[PDB]
């Protein structure tokens, strides 16, 4: 029954009493459920430390991942180009998924297309497809370019892109100066940031390779920004807005923060900004090339290298005050302009919000998850704050990464109680925490069921999730945040410690029992 | 109204496409006349997507995994094959549960195999037949598995099928293989054959032999009917206050022991024709269970939906149903009272595939609101043989619509609202054009039976009459 | 007892079984304490209608009020200007006041000295204070400008500061060229926000009456801004920077910006930026003068219209979108410079915020409470959302603005269910959150009391709380904040819809019983 | 060390003021001499502020409302006059209650009489008469209404009194007027004083009569402690360890009641001496009770209280004294063993008006650290009479110091950690130097008794070795 005056969606409609009893009777005669007693047995069960090692001794079995496949982060990097289609040779229901999947996390419209590859194709090969696929998408949606990847399915037969794109030139289905890049992004082999460095690394050849010889480094006293994969539009701003205060000539590669962020002013933009291909053809005349994410960028930073004749520079993702102090002053000594007043003062605001909330900060325990690069530099970022980072998972790290990792921890006192999983799932990370209990977890939207399992257990239990990186989907606009830089570190900080805050209130709301604590100040 | 003008809207459209694609894409747009009967001589679908144009469509693991496997809870669904496949499908659609997940409930977890290089290169079988050990031993309460092929799988010489009844023989426990390839057919409809077929196979035939169960004249069976936002459990309410007794639902909410039950009941009622309509026949030719479909959109389907349903059964139910149809009438009419003089007018365009575009239509002409045009993802032509008399005279049809095509049919047309999925919202959100997600309800709902009408209304209402839509043009331009 | 390896603070030490028989025993054996089902019985009575009725009652006594007095806002308007410090003639206890007041809120060090006036002052009168204090002031601190407000007790015993300031000058104390500033500023009349406005007018007399002989309307090509009572450093910087972004010309008068936001890089500097004497004595010349917060200028305005000749725009405070919207558009009336294309930009995607979040926003209910200007424009920005302001309370608010209120509600059909209040304090707006429950309440940190009381009634009665305004005191680095232009719509509209997604994730979290709704996407 | 460097150090301080106000702060800094038991040759105190040169005291008001009154949990305390006082002083002080909040227990609320231009010109009286009279329709629960006066209240003529008076006999209520103006005195000291007489006058003797109250030899009042951050409960338990019953407790979570049942007690155990010595030494004269003054700062110093305190009483309560020694001996040891490494031979400068800052120097020891500066915004010259013996030779003395005093002193001494107020908080970490904010305890505690050295040990150690601190230089600097 409704209410016309106060009408209740799903929750709480279904808490009504009528429905109760719905549900109770269908439970108590057709579900054959197990007895609430053998349900709380096993609950109970999964939270034991025998439990962890049973769980942890999984060799086949993965549960609840923290990873995508590469095509995922191939269409990410193509949509950092102007006038660029991304365009993924295979079957459709992959691209359905991208669409919708970076859909839900940037809340924005994400275009990408595929030459839908059927069963006919699993045996004769997708040249056919190839063919009308480019001439269908250039003819209708207008792309400049158009940046091609695989589904594991054309990878598994074995499609050759470079002869199917050749053929497609050489018989008339788009001009022969069209450019079409390319990259074998198979899903079986790392994950979505692997796709993004093949990715780049193949639209780099493509633009670069063949007219290396008129070629001088440093001649447009340029420095190139080669991002990674990335989904905070406050990083690329953050990026330029840092390299403009210095007065430091730069050229963002791979850059998708206008076609992601377009206004809404009643016309559709399919795209808007974007790397232009006159920047990628003059990117080998840079002073050098910055890598921010150089742990997922490792084929980049190899062609880069051998090809372009850069000395890429060893540098950390710029996350913290160390790292982007040691970003700022490589930056500042590769292109001979002095780091302004405008940055110090800025960095030495983000030391006075540090001394501010140091006494809340200091000793708090942390889970966390995410992206290498991304891990590290939040580790990092907490050791600075005095915090202690307790369980550090990277389901798509390697083991040099986890090498350089320990190191981090070992220089710090704060990094003793630490441990480094790679290859583990939230499964485990579900088991660590209820075994040795954090105080907040770090981690994308997937950790909240991990949340209600520990609430499950007990109010005194529960460890609540803190949504920092990627993807958000069950709050709105934290893609617009930044986490890299000074600026980056503040938001941060500021985040962290009034999570602390608001379970302090939450913990101590309750009237004549625990409210002795409920302080007015902090 | 303007026929010809939908015609020369329609042939611009197609102008933009090259030769092959224009003559593929001409056959699936038309202009409705409910006098005619035979959809195929009007509209062609179920036929692959061109290349290259931005489809909407998925693909059969979307359609098998996704929609028909996954609601049921007290199972484990494996998806067999690389990391990408489980993830993006992770607690995607909103099919509602009650129970203690990752104890005797699994609906929102992502079990997969996670194949590497070398899992590609030498197979999976071992792999797979370790896994399940490891489900057994991880998940004691699980009442079943079931084995979703993803792509790689049909590629490569895998052989799913004997593992499954190895290690169900080993182990007495149900594994159901099913090949729900993605590269199969050409939308998620196979995966819903697929699906069904591997249900028939496998599952439903287990109490055949079983005759423990206490049957009634009045035992029916949901089929087709998912439980998004709650849908399934707004239907069952109005189903028992009727006296009949809902044995099982499939899938939303539903449990292994209500599909076994199945074959027990007197009467099927089948919401979603396009995906459950394989077992639905497949039932009656086993059992002599005879099948209806019904729709619970809007007080009017409703309310005939109940009283065609009571006309199965004798003169007692009727009189339930009349009892209930008499009990509801006040709270509709009050919700049409309240909601109806802020919609009345407006017209509406909306995309949804499978069963959902012509099965609202009724709830939308209840607040006096217009459909003036109407598609399908993956529907097929018996759906759009329904659908012709579901819409009015000189409104537009399309099958497999593309972007570039829907963009253009919303810019000429200009519909006050447009329901479709999550890949065209932001789209018209920046035309200026209110939307409304059908697949998910916009995270909200349920939608069926009289409680769901009061929320539909409520829902169309803010979104259609929002004060954002007035403030897209800057004041100084 | 305590655990050297994990030692407990007050919170959760006291909750040991030891110290609550301890407190057991205390309160059975010396306090003499109500019965509990008395006192159950009286806080059940104090959630009631009739309760309310007594309460609004109220005409001697006022519970937890929403205001300050007017030194308080006469200190932070001098704090604006540069190498100023604010001297307050009067007694030393209301510097202290002051300066912890805004250390708490700011975290940051707050400047203002007192002459120290006793008893024998407030025999005498405080002429010998006020010269001892002018000569000590300057010759510690080194002030380039010394603007002086009153206590209460130097209004209540009549002392002239102009004759005091004169006779110091004379003598020989400090240099008759050396400009001291002053304004009456009297705790008994208005609030803080009149303070602010009485110092400013001071000021701007001080630097102008005497000199307009010269002073031609808009000789410089510049618009004045005079923020008003403004304690979000975000505001400032939006508003510097969107009249960069416009290439206007701009003059910002009292503004503070710096001096609370120092840097911490180990020296301590007393003075930072501000507005210079030689901007306040050119104000005369610009084009016009623009009010940001007009409800508490109405003293500036005078002053301005009269002695100035400037034709000040009625313009509201810039919040929301109609009113940036016709705040940009005034401007570039008056300066001539067309809005470009960044800010037009940024409209849009606030736009798109708007309808990314709308199927959240709408028809929630909001009580709230703040300074004038700041609650008409949250109201105004909740009407465009969709929103119900529902308890609109205002405690040093007037007719006139109620009045204004009222017609914002009454242009809207999201209006229909609010009542404005004036004069009333905290503890009536604790009855009508009671008695009419709303879905949240805005408001600063003195709301947290009240959602604790919401909460003892039970968890289907409590009304979180959202921390925007002045002051807070339990949350760090929210002062950094923005609340006007387009920007600060942006952070409040991520702020609201983020809080009642928390709140549905709160209210969908446990297992078996309301989790069918604890959905991964929003 | 180098007592002439101290005394150079403080003449160029000295140099840049102007003759009067050179010749005033002379007079309040020297430099410590530890057999010197007379300070008054030494040092000058509790003097009216120089004007204009940025003080840290506050007024009477908040040493009466805050201070002494404010703590009480059942009553409640008007601040009469303009709206400001008691909005700043409202919950800034972390005195700790147990009680449900606006029904029996009014601590963290402001009440006040908010006066206006006509209330200044034509008076407050019937103001009062009706806000009490409000206050007694709306708070039924409370036990007791204070009024303390603001500096208007002096100023215009208010006969606060009368009014009391009348009420109180009218309605049988306990109505306590305080004339705490703020303009009365030079500090907080003098609010101490007359809330002291305020308490003598119209509470304390409303039982002498009375002798239903059951009374043990073992009867102890613990006078003046705040329970900050929950410090008198950290204490009250040791007392009922060694077998004391606590009747009282001034005047953190406490009642009127236990104000009453205070003159029934044997002994009074006077924590800060500075804010209670006066009530205590008016109870021994007037009821013969012996008071004594404790400390419970550190392990040393609560040993050397608690066997003291047993000292006064027979022979079970010194044995079960030893018994909590020995049962608390352990858990301090653990602390030292983890702490004092990190922290020994550490400097810190301390600047807390009243009590504190020879309280703490105990404590401070116990984990090897060195205070080589110390000084109070509004101690006597009994204060420092007792200081002087507890701080080092040469060490710096300082009697309500100005801003530029201190900041100049910290930069020559550079002491590794200042523990100070809010005012001077923020200051001191742009200039790179650990802080402590000692009144509040930075927002944790308690730091009484054995419970509370552990919180002590691991914040002191928290602040002074945070990694913040060797950040403040950028690299390019
Ligand atoms: S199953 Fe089908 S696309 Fe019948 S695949 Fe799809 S939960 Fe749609 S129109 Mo999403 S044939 Fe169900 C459907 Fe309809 S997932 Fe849901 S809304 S009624
Ligand atoms: S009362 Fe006094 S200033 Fe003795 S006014 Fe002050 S809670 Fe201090 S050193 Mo705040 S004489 Fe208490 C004090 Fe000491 S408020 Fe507390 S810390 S022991
Ligand atoms: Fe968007
Ligand atoms: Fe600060």
């Amino acid at each position: 029954s409704q209410q016309v005056d106060k009408i209740k969606a799903s929750y709480p409609l279904f808490l009504d009493q009528d429905y109760k009893d719905m549900l109770a009777k269908k439970r108590d005669g057709f579900e054959e459920k197990y007895p609430q007693d053998k349900i709380d047995e096993v609950f109970q069960w999964t939270t034991t430390k025998e439990y962890q090692e049973l769980n942890f001794q999984r060799e086949a079995l993965t549960v609840n991942p923290a990873k995508a496949c590469q095509p995922l982060g191939a269409v990410l990097c193509a949509l950092g180009f102007e006038k660029t289609m991304p365009y993924v040779h295979g079957s459709q229901g992959c691209v359905a998924y991208f669409r919708s999947y970076f859909n839900r996390h940037f809340r924005e419209p994400v275009s990408c297309v595929s030459d839908s590859m059927t069963e006919d194709a699993a045996v004769f090969g997708g040249q056919q497809n190839m063919k009308d696929g480019l001439q269908n998408c250039k003819a209708t949606y207008k792309p400049d370019m158009i940046a091609v990847s695989t589904t594991c399915m054309a990878e598994v037969i074995g499609d050759d892109l470079n002869a199917f794109i050749n053929n497609s030139k050489k018989e008339g289905f788009i001009p022969d100066e069209f450019p079409v890049p390319f990259a074998h992004t198979p899903s079986f082999v790392g994950s979505h940031v692997t796709g993004w460095d093949n990715m780049f690394e193949g639209i780099a050849r493509y633009f670069t390779l063949k007219s290396m010889d008129d070629k001088v480094v440093g001649s447009n006293k340029k420095i190139n920004i080669v991002p990674g994969f990335e989904t905070y539009l406050g990083n690329f701003r953050v990026i330029k807005r840092m390299l403009s205060e210095m007065g430091v000539g730069y050229s963002l590669l791979s850059d998708p923060e206008e076609v992601l962020d377009t206004p809404a002013d009643g016309q559709f933009r399919m795209y808007a900004g974007g790397t232009t291909q006159e920047e990628m053809k003059d990117a080998p005349n840079a002073l050098n090339t910055v890598l921010l994410q150089p742990w997922h960028l490792e084929k980049t930073k190899k062609f880069v290298e051998g090809t372009w004749k850069h000395e890429v520079p060893k540098l950390n993702i710029p996350m913290g005050l160390d790292w982007t102090d040691e970003f700022l002053m490589k930056v500042s000594e590769i292109s001979g302009q002095p780091i302004p007043a405008s940055l110090t003062k800025e960095r030495g605001r983000l030391v006075d919000m540090m001394t501010d909330s140091h006494t809340w900060l200091h000793g708090k325990r942390f889970a966390l998850w995410g992206d290498p690069d991304f891990v590290m530099g939040l580790v990092k970022f907490l050791l600075e704050l005095g915090c202690e980072p307790v369980h550090i998972l990277c389901h798509n790290g390697n083991k040099r990464w986890k090498k350089a990792v320990d190191a981090i921890l070992a220089a710090s006192p704060y990094g003793k109680n630490a441990t480094v999983y790679i290859g583990k799932d939230l499964w485990h990370l579900r088991s660590l925490v209820f075994t040795d209990k954090p105080d907040f977890m770090i981690g994308n939207s997937y950790g909240k069921f991990i949340q209600r399992d520990t609430l499950h257990k007990g109010k005194e239990f529960e460890v609540p999730l803190i949504r920092i990186g990627f993807p958000i989907f069950d709050r709105h606009h934290l893609h617009r945040s930044t986490t890299l830089g000074y600026e980056g570190a503040m938001q941060i900080l500021t985040t962290l410690v009034n999570s602390i805050l608001e379970r302090l209130d939450e913990e101590t709301r309750g009237m004549q029992a625990t409210d002795y604590n409920h302080d007015l100040v902090r | 109204m303007s026929r010809e003008e939908v015609e020369s809207l329609i042939q611009e459209v197609l102008e933009v496409y090259p030769e092959k694609a224009r003559k593929d894409r001409n056959k699936h747009l038309a202009v409705n006349d409910p006098a005619v009967t035979q959809s195929k001589k009007c509209i062609i679908s179920n036929k692959k997507s061109q290349p290259g144009l931005m489809t909407i469509r998925g693909c059969a693991y979307a359609g098998s995994k996704g929609v028909v496997w996954g609601p049921i809870k007290d199972m484990i669904h494996i998806s067999h094959g690389p990391v990408g496949c489980g993830q993006y499908s992770r607690a995607g659609r909103r099919n509602y549960y009650i129970g203690t997940t990752g104890v005797n409930a699994f609906v929102t977890m992502n079990f997969t195999s996670d194949f590497q290089e070398k899992d590609i290169v030498f197979g999976g079988d071992k792999k797979l037949a370790k896994l399940i050990d490891e489900v057994e031993t991880l998940f004691p309460l699980n009442k079943g598995i079931s084995v979703q092929s993803e792509c790689p799988i049909g590629l490569i010489g895998d052989d799913i099928e004997s593992v499954s009844k190895v290690k169900g023989a080993e182990l007495s426990k149900t594994i159901v293989p099913v090949r729900c390839e993605g590269f199969r057919g050409v939308s998620q409809s196979l995966g819903h054959h697929i699906a069904n077929d591997a249900v028939r196979d496998w599952v439903l035939g287990k109490r055949d032999e079983d005759t423990t169960f206490a049957s009634t004249p009045y035992d029916v069976a949901i089929i087709g009917d998912y439980n998004i936002g709650g849908d399934a459990w707004s239907s069952r309410i109005l189903l028992e206050e009727m006296g009949l007794r809902c044995v099982a639902q499939w899938s939303g909410d539903g449990s292994i022991s209500e599909i076994e039950l199945t074959p027990k009941v007197k009467l099927n009622l089948v919401h979603c024709y396009r995906s459950m309509n394989y077992i639905s026949r497949h039932m009656e030719e086993k059992y002599g269970i005879p099948w209806m479909e019904y729709n619970f959109f809007g007080p009017t389907k409703t309310i005939e939906s109940l009283r065609a349903i009571a006309a199965k059964f004798d003169e007692s139910i009727q009189k339930k149903c009349e009892e209930v149809i008499a009990k509801y009438k006040p709270e509709w009419e009050a919700v049409v009272a309240k909601y109806r003089p802020r919609l009345e007018g407006k017209r509406v365009m909306l995309y949804i595939g499978g069963l959902r575009p012509r099965h609202v239509i009724g709830a939308y002409e209840d607040l006096g609101m217009e459909v003036v045009g109407t598609g399908y993802e993956f529907a097929h032509n018996d759906d759009y043989d329904r659908t012709m008399k579901e819409m009015g005279d000189s409104t537009l049809l399309y099958d497999d619509v593309t972007g570039y095509e829907f963009e253009e049919f919303v810019k000429r047309i200009k519909p006050d609202l447009i329901g479709s999925g999550i890949k065209e919202k932001f789209i018209f959100q920046k035309m200026g054009i209110p939307f409304r997600e059908m697949h998910s309800w916009d995270y909200s709902g349920p939608y069926h039976g009289f409680d769901g009408f009061a929320i539909f209304a409520r829902d169309m209402d803010m979104t259609l009459n929002n004060p954002c839509w007035k403030k897209l043009q800057a004041p100084w331009e």
